[PDB]
């Protein structure tokens, strides 16, 4: 096995030594740790298949870290190939030299990179400045020495469009990692030539032409309405990065535009129907969509303010995708579209997801919350869902007419009745809690209140801290509103949370309530029972200083997870 | 395969 | 008792089961799974015992699909391995070179054998030669 | 033939337009 | 009619997860067609078939009502077919065995052993609660039959009926009279079971079952004697589940009186010497026996015997004998306690071995072992294990070591700092439970506030994230704002406490975001305490309260309302209703 | 810019991987599956993984999941447009896209992989340029890549010049429970097969609704797409200039523009459900489609699916025009139909049994979808008005160009 391989390797038969590299390969891909034969294949490394060249490359790349030591007897082979005729084998070499992990490998390769800086092959030159800044990137100090920054610099304005756009990419991935010391920062004239030659780039190459502009600042309204008309155009390319790019940039663009010209108007007219197209792009770039609109959506909410149909979740759509269809659905909601939100959660509710089915549930409350207009629309949903007779629809439904009781409580004493007998039996935290302050802050449309409290007080004791305080709530405010009869259940409620309850919260809370209602009844009232004010909702728009940051870093990790670039990285 | 062979090598 | 063994292979697959508690299949499922998981993130030097919800564990597995006991914490720990032991040989006994491939062919013959052996968790059939003439008096009725 | 259409001849450009 | 061996190779040949619930289905649907015209013929393929597909994974509730048609049916395959569907796809909880009553009854009285003892099978594996006791006569009536084949299963049953109905148990207690001369193995073995399920069950037979430990010990005896046998001789040991039966009817017959233990003592003691743990049997057995001598009033030579055995098995390199040794001495903690003394060596050395199950039967044997004399020198190595442990063991470490503190504190300054060092680091893993009873420990205590308050309020101030610590630092905060800061009224030299930092301190943790609405809840409630417990930082709280009676959540607006109430309202009666909170255990 | 792309396999297996910047461990790629295991098992997984500070993005393949891990914050969108252009690569290079072809064309796999891209950067991603310079069965880098014609190769020779264009139509219609259209939204495809001699530049020309308004013939019939996405060999600054459609043609088949706006027409296809379930009894598929399209286009292969019951068993087909076929593994009925003329009615009476036992959990309510395709049919109305073919040497192409209308996402909510 390992012995005929190296018997085969160190043979003059071509056949056999392809046949041993084939093999070699095989078993490196296959999970086979060839590193041992590193040695012996580097004697048979000067060959003149390419086939065999490229495969030795291979193993060196692979095989360097495991073997510095015998990485130092490819140098010579390395430099001998770099002057190859074949643009090919100078493009391979130079993309071995950086792929080579190699402190000592890297020093010597110097001169080659120097040497391939100024191949006029556009291939050739792509491979230098990819070998420059995997150099820069590996060593700095190395890359900053050997001068590459001014032959990066001087690539973006050259011809091989494709080259320069490597270049451009190379020096950017340079200043990024960079501490932004000597910026490669460009005068209009550079924006100028890189968005003439955006035109002829690839697809490849549009990506990092649009790069460069995405850190640029325009400082005149000329300056950024030119290059909102050169970006205009990107919208209507096939490559989805590209068409993400081209709107980061004008978005970006659009925070020094002014409103009273006509271009803020026109970018936002042709943004729309490229935020359509996205959104119809493969599952895999879906969530990339859906979470560049969001990003989006704070800073410019009126360019999708008619885009609703499509934010509909599709049968076939992801879980992931629904989410992200029903984040866009609540974000974008709005009393032209109450009815159509309401239709497509009411549908979004009979999914067999129990997540969606609460991701759907928490959408319609918060759609209920922040309109008011849907309040009867939302409240008539959520006893639909109680009445489903699902208990992961009905708990969200109970959690959803608490939490619209707490904030438009005026006109929702026609549901106590409704949600007095609802399948209260449900033990979930989050429902028994809800209905536990909705009895007691809603103790005047229900005559049965001391009654329905009295099975929840057989285990008061012991039920939960939460649910413990929410229970004697609701007995003090039952008290301190009707104590007729509840003069005996507050009494019981004190003496279990009094004596029984060794919790120090709720221990606290249940002596102050004691000592209330020993020391003044009738101050209890004003005191207990007060008239809270609204209900500060939390705001689920991001800030605006992250918002400008994430208007710039546009298709990056960061803004799939939503957070910031630097508190994501390693 | 690892599953035609006996359970206790018996 | 034992209140449940089932066989499950290395890469997870389960060729027995037998539960003498009543569960929910929802959650006969889960502890099916957990308990797959627990033995399949075991290492060999482990004791082949895990105290796992408060019962004993077991797992011993002489090939590649693996066994795995649940039994109360009222017996001496060797019983259960022993009993084991018993019912593999009293099963290869019965087939001839059980292999696993053996074992999913012959499903309803290893619970058969599995039911006359043993009932609801504790031991039924403490010879070997008896447990196996009645086996195959029962096959031979048709 | 061919299901899905059958191909037909397209012109060079628009000839009432100039 | 597809074959079972068929529906297996379909099922191995299929490689992605969606082909394989393709074909299962596809399976099911004709499975489910073929049951629907009512077929007889091949219906034990059907039901392997169903069967095969259950324990694949596969939804079965259409294949039941063919299992009890089968059942009920008069084929011996089919009648086996429907007994292992009733077993396997049927349950107390499927409801679908009422009908099965029925068919078992029928069968009940079959002629057939083997219809006869798969349905008792079956009615033992399937035990119900209303199944029992329409089939308790049943049972009885099969326990007093002479059949050896028969009288295991019987037993079985019996004992299956007492467990799933402990009242049914006595109609059994004339049934097994005079069944310890059965010659049979397996039906000794199971009038064993039954005798001593029916002693576990209930002590009333405790005194009728214990005139028969003469001839427990004589069988016993005569089955060590016996040493070598064709039939259940298996590694070196004749009858081991015999043995082992007899060594926990011993150990649990007799367990409190000392005439029961002396008749045993004998045979306790000829087993200790005179059998060989070389094999697992061997080593199982002498387990047994150790235990049923520790569990029992044995002598003093037995209990020493008995903990040289666990040391020797202790010492052995073998996880299996490492965890049985380590579970003998935990279940002889209270029991020989001093003896066990001995091996704390071991107990500490077994917390740092490479076994999950040796390291938890080491740890839990170090911490039963924890004395008022140990407690001290023990809180180091608990502690050292604690911040050295897995994360599954953390949080059981650090709840062992508050459970230590707590019982066999040696004094409440040590046992405070320890509790203070088990908070700072837990961190996350100490229970959110034992916080209520750290908080009862701190108000319990009047001696030592001034310490503890400041030791929370250092601990507070560096970190918040710690739901227990951090709840802990707020009670303490609450109790003793008095005691932390001493003459805060006012400008002062600086001192550790200057009224000012406990405010923000507690503002930042109600509006930090690590909040789960308990600690938040309990930093309101000692804000509030502290506009009476200090006077000091007094105008600038009530805005907050004011502010904070705004909240999303229901119970923490309706909480700052009233303390905005209370603030602007009830200024003179704030104290009133500020008194310290009552301590008792 | 993810640190390296791997392809994986269905048991966790890597087919093949290749690191590009070095700063992401080949060992990653084993917790890959154990992350992914779990998300599933939560409901929790997502296509771009996280495994501490690096990222492992993983899009689902045929048979692997191209794992392409990350460290930094790479361009998340930027990875996924790799990752497709590299599965379309490998479907071009490979007719499978399984094990079977990963192990097979691993020593071509590599230097494609290599030449693709270099330093988390592509380079080169042309299925006919990396054929051209990369074989399974080398010469220096074709002078196409380097040149700003890369998607139109130079010196191509063909006896006649003939280009194949289909205008494919999808219908696709989200018909709620209600009886009421939510998403109704015809996406244009206009993709041409060009196989001439040399290098022409196309000159596109339809009947488009802007440019009959800048032309001044805004009274005729003429398609107005929401959206219009240019091909790659297509000038995005003619068309934002003035509408003109001038690129160079792919050698091949390639898609020149795809129209994508909202259709406010009536369904072409009309179908009813009715579910007369009984109570573990018996079940009724009152199902009548309804041809609204014209009765001069057939919608051949014409299948409408209604999903039958989980348990259903025993099922009985009362239908008049089209075959009916009860597929077990889809859990629905089909209503097949060979050719459905328009203005077709087609009535069907299903009729199946039931269990006994109720079902232990609900299974939902997938929508109905039917798979009409009427060939030769122009629901849009956009009629191509001329192509402008220009060559340099000089020569008379016959273009061709067939309409095909299908249904795309014509789903109506069940009941």
């Amino acid at each position: 096995e390992i012995f005929e391989l190296k018997a085969e390797l160190n043979s003059d038969k071509k056949e056999k030594k392809k046949e041993a590299v084939k093999k070699v390969i095989a078993s490196m891909t296959v999970g086979k740790d060839v590193s041992a034969l590193f040695p012996d294949v580097v004697n048979c490394m000067q060959t003149d298949n390419l086939e065999l060249k490229k495969l030795v490359y291979l193993y060196l790349m692979n095989y360097a870290k495991s073997q510095p030591d015998m990485a130092i007897m490819a140098v010579n082979t390395f430099v001998k190939d770099c002057e190859d005729p074949n643009p090919l084998i100078r493009a391979l070499a130079v993309r071995t030299m950086g792929c080579i992990r190699v402190d000592k490998i890297t020093e010597y390769l110097c001169e080659p990179l120097r040497k391939c800086l100024k191949d006029e092959d556009p291939y050739v030159r792509k491979t230098a400045a990819v070998c420059v800044a995997k150099l820069h990137d590996i060593n700095a100090q190395l890359v900053e020495d050997q001068g590459f920054l001014d032959t990066l610099k001087d690539l973006i304005s050259d011809s091989n469009p494709m080259v320069v756009a490597n270049a451009v990419a190379a020096l950017s991935e340079i200043a990024e990692s960079h501490p932004s010391s000597n910026l490669l920062d460009l005068n209009p004239q550079s924006i100028n030539k890189l968005l003439t030659a955006l035109n002829e780039c690839t697809e490849w190459g549009q990506i990092f032409i649009l790069d460069c502009l995405a850190n640029y600042m325009p400082k005149d309204d000329r300056e950024a309405q030119s290059i909102c008309e050169r970006v205009t155009p990107r919208l209507s390319h096939a490559n989805s990065a590209v068409v993400l790019s081209a709107v980061k940039v004008l978005m970006k663009f659009m925070e020094m535009l002014s409103k009273d010209l006509d271009y803020y108007g026109t970018l936002l007219k042709k943004l729309a129907p490229p935020l359509v197209t996205l959104l119809s792009a493969e599952p895999e770039l879906q969530y990339v969509a859906l979470r560049n609109i969001n990003l989006i959506v704070q800073k410019r909410p009126e360019i999708l303010k008619h885009e609703m149909k499509v934010f509909f979740v599709k049968y076939n759509d992801p879980i992931y995708v629904k989410l992200e269809k029903l984040d866009i659905m609540i974000r974008l909601a709005s009393q032209a579209n109450i009815a159509q939100v309401l239709a497509e959660l009411r549908e979004y509710a009979t999914e067999v997801d129990v997540d969606f089915v609460r991701k759907a549930v928490r959408a319609i409350g918060r759609c209920a919350i922040k309109v008011e207009q849907s309040a009867e629309r939302c409240v008539s949903t959520l006893l639909d869902l109680i009445q489903t007779k699902v208990n992961y629809v009905v708990q969200e439904a109970i959690v959803v007419i608490k939490d619209i009781f707490r904030k438009y409580p005026n006109k929702y004493e026609s549901v106590i009745a409704t949600l007095c007998e609802n399948l209260d039996s449900l033990d979930e935290p989050e429902a028994r809690a809800a209905m536990i302050w909705i009895v007691g802050e809603y103790a005047e449309r229900i005559d049965n209140a001391d009654e329905l409290l009295e099975s929840f007080l057989e285990g008061f004791h012991d039920k939960s801290t939460q649910v413990q305080l929410q229970l004697l709530t609701a007995i003090v405010k039952l008290f301190l509103k009707k104590p007729t009869e509840t003069q005996e259940l507050v009494q019981q409620v004190l003496s279990l949370a009094t004596q029984d309850s060794d919790n120090p919260d709720l221990r606290d809370r249940g002596y102050i309530y004691w000592r209330l209602l020993s020391t003044d009844p009738v101050a209890a009232k004003e005191v207990v029972l007060a008239e809270k004010p609204l209900i500060s909702e939390e705001t689920d728009l991001i800030e605006p200083t992250l918002l400008d940051e994430l208007i710039c870093y546009i298709g990056t990790l960061a803004s799939v997870y939503h957070k910031p670039p630097s508190a994501f990285v390693e | 395969k690892g599953e035609n062979t006996s359970l206790l090598h018996p | 008792m034992i209140h449940f063994i089932l066989l499950f292979s290395r890469q997870g697959k389960l060729r027995l089961q037998k539960w003498y508690i009543t569960l929910p299949d929802k959650e006969r499922k889960k502890i099916t799974r957990e308990i797959v998981q627990i033995i399949l993130s075991r290492g060999h030097r482990t004791s082949s015992f895990v105290d796992w919800k408060e019962l004993k564990l077991v797992y011993k597995r002489y090939a590649s699909l693996y066994f795995c006991c649940a039994i109360e914490n009222q017996d001496n720990e060797l019983l259960t391995l022993e009993i084991v032991h018993r019912y593999v040989e009293l099963l290869d006994k019965y087939f001839g070179n059980v292999c696993e491939l053996d074992i999913i062919f012959n499903f309803e013959k290893a619970y058969f054998i599995l039911d006359e052996f043993i009932i609801g968790g504790e031991i039924q059939e403490t010879s070997k030669k008896i447990a196996v003439k009645a086996i195959e008096d029962s096959d031979m009725l048709q | 033939d061919r299901k899905g259409g059958s191909y037909s001849q397209a012109a060079g450009s628009d000839s009432a337009q100039s | 009619p597809i074959r079972l061996r068929e529906l297996i190779r379909t099922i191995r040949t299929a490689r992605t997860q969606a082909e394989e619930r393709e074909m299962i289905q596809k399976e099911c649907a004709a499975i489910r067609s073929s049951f629907r015209e009512e077929d007889n013929t091949y219906r034990c393929r059907n039901v392997a078939k169903l069967l095969y597909m259950h324990m694949l994974g596969y939804p079965a509730h259409f294949g039941q009502l063919e299992c009890l048609k089968l059942i009920a049916s008069q084929k011996f395959t089919d009648k086996r077919i429907g007994y292992l569907g009733a077993m396997l796809l049927l349950d107390e909880r499927q409801d679908v065995h009422l009908l099965m009553t029925n068919c078992i009854k029928n069968d009940l009285n079959h002629s057939t052993q083997f219809v006869q003892g798969l349905a008792l099978c079956t009615l033992g594996c399937m035990g119900s609660s209303e199944m029992c006791r329409d089939l308790a006569g049943e049972v009885e009536k099969l326990l007093k039959t002479s059949n050896s084949y028969l009288r295991k299963k019987a037993a079985l049953c019996a004992v299956h009926v007492i467990r799933k109905v402990p009242e049914l148990m006595e109609m059994f207690l004339p049934a097994t009279k005079n069944l310890l001369n059965e010659k049979n193995h397996g039906v000794l073995h199971t009038s064993v079971v039954l005798l001593t399920e029916m002693c576990e069950r209930s002590p009333d037979m405790l005194a009728h079952f214990r005139k028969l430990v003469p001839q427990l010990v004589r069988i016993l005896k005569n089955l060590i004697m016996s040493g070598y046998s064709p039939e259940h001789d298996v590694s070196g040991i004749s009858d081991p589940f015999l043995q082992v039966r007899i060594l926990r009817l011993l150990r649990i017959l007799g367990r409190n009186d000392d005439d029961s233990s002396e008749a045993m003592n004998d045979i306790l003691a000829q087993v200790a010497t005179n059998t060989e743990t070389s094999k697992n049997v061997g080593n199982a057995i002498l387990y047994e026996t150790v235990l049923t001598i520790m569990d029992i009033k044995s002598e003093s030579g037995l209990r020493v015997l008995a903990i040289n055995i666990l040391g020797r098995f202790l010492l052995n390199n073998d996880k299996n004998i490492r965890y049985v040794a380590l579970t003998s001495l935990l279940k002889t903690v209270q029991t020989d306690h001093n003896a066990v003394q001995r091996h704390r060596s071991t107990i500490v050395d077994c917390l740092k071995d490479l076994d999950v199950s040796i390291k938890r039967r080491a740890m839990e044997l170090s911490f039963a072992l924890v004395n008022g004399n140990n407690i001290r020198g023990m809180m180091k190595e608990l502690l050292y294990f604690l911040d050295s442990c897995e994360p599954e063991f953390k949080a059981d470490c650090a709840s062992g070591i508050f459970l230590a503190a707590e019982k066999y504190a040696p004094s409440k300054r040590w046992h405070i700092d320890t509790i203070m060092r088990v908070l700072t680091t837990a961190g996350s893993y100490v229970r959110d439970d034992a916080v209520p009873n750290l908080i009862q420990l701190i108000t319990n205590s009047v001696e030592m506030h001034a310490y503890t308050v400041q030791r929370l309020y250092k601990a507070i101030l560096g970190d918040y994230s710690q739901q227990p610590l951090v709840q802990v630092a707020a009670w303490c905060i609450g109790e003793y704002g008095d005691l932390l800061v001493s003459g805060q009224c006012e400008e002062e030299e600086p001192i550790q406490v200057t009224e000012d930092e406990v405010l923000d301190i507690l503002e930042s943790v109600l509006i930090s975001n690590m909040s789960t609405s308990v600690t938040r809840g309990y930093a309101l409630t000692a804000i509030m305490k502290l506009s009476t417990r200090f006077t000091c930082t007094v105008n600038r709280i009530k805005k907050v309260v004011s502010i904070y009676g705004s909240s999303i959540d229901v119970e923490l607006q309706q909480r700052a309302v009233e303390y905005n109430a209370l603030f602007k309202k009830y200024d003179h009666m704030r104290s009133a209703l500020l008194e310290r909170m009552p301590v008792m255990e | 810019s993810a640190s390296a792309v791997y392809v994986l396999d269905l048991k966790g297996k890597v087919l093949i991987c290749r690191n590009y910047r070095g700063d992401v461990d080949m060992s990653e790629v084993e917790h890959f599956m154990p992350i992914l295991m779990e998300k599933e098992e939560e409901g929790m997984l997502s296509p771009i993984l996280a495994h501490g500070g690096v990222r492992f993005m993983w899009i689902k393949h045929n048979n692997l999941y191209l794992v392409a891990t990350s460290k930094k914050n790479a361009c998340v969108s930027l990875v996924f447009s790799f990752l497709y252009k590299v599965v379309q690569v490998f479907s071009e290079y490979f007719k499978e896209l399984e094990e079977e072809s990963i192990r097979d064309n691993f020593v071509i796999i590599y230097e494609l992989l290599d030449e693709l891209m270099d330093f988390g950067y592509p380079q080169t991603t042309d299925s006919k340029i990396l054929q051209e310079y990369i074989t399974q069965e080398a010469p220096r880098p074709p002078a196409t890549v380097t040149n700003a014609v890369s998607w139109r190769s130079e010196g191509i020779k063909y006896r006649k010049n003939e280009v194949f264009l289909d205008v494919i139509e999808a219908v696709n219609l989200l018909v709620s429970a209600n009886g009421n259209v939510l998403r109704s939204e015809i996406v244009g495809s206009i993709k041409m097969r060009v196989f001439l001699s040399g290098m022409p530049e196309l000159r596109l020309g339809l009947n488009d609704k802007v440019l009959f308004d800048n032309t001044g013939r805004g009274k005729s019939k003429s398609v107005e797409l929401e959206d219009v996405k240019f091909h790659q060999c297509v000038r995005l600054s003619r068309f934002e200039n003035d509408r003109t459609i001038s690129f160079i043609p792919p050698d091949g088949e390639f898609e020149l523009m795809s129209y994508r706006l909202n259709t406010h027409v009536k369904p072409l296809i009309w179908i009813e459900s009715v579910i007369e379930k009984h109570s573990h009894s018996r079940i009724e598929y009152m199902v009548k489609a309804k041809s609204q399209f014209k009765r001069r286009s057939t919608a051949n292969n014409v299948e409408i699916h209604i999903p039958v019951p989980n348990d259903a068993d025993s099922p009985k087909f009362k239908t008049t025009v089209g075959s009916v076929k009860w597929v077990p593994e889809n859990s629905e009925i089909v209503w097949s139909v060979k050719s459905f003329p328009g203005g077709k009615e087609y009535l069907m009476r299903a009729h199946f049994g039931l269990p006994s036992v109720e079902a232990e959990d609900k299974e939902g309510k997938p929508p109905i979808s039917v798979k009409f395709e009427i060939p030769y049919f122009t629901t849009s109305g956009i009629q191509v008005r001329y192509l402008k073919i220009i060559e340099k040497s000089g020569y008379q192409a016959l273009p061709w160009v067939r309409y095909i209308t299908q249904n795309g996402d014509y789903q109506l909510r069940t009941q």
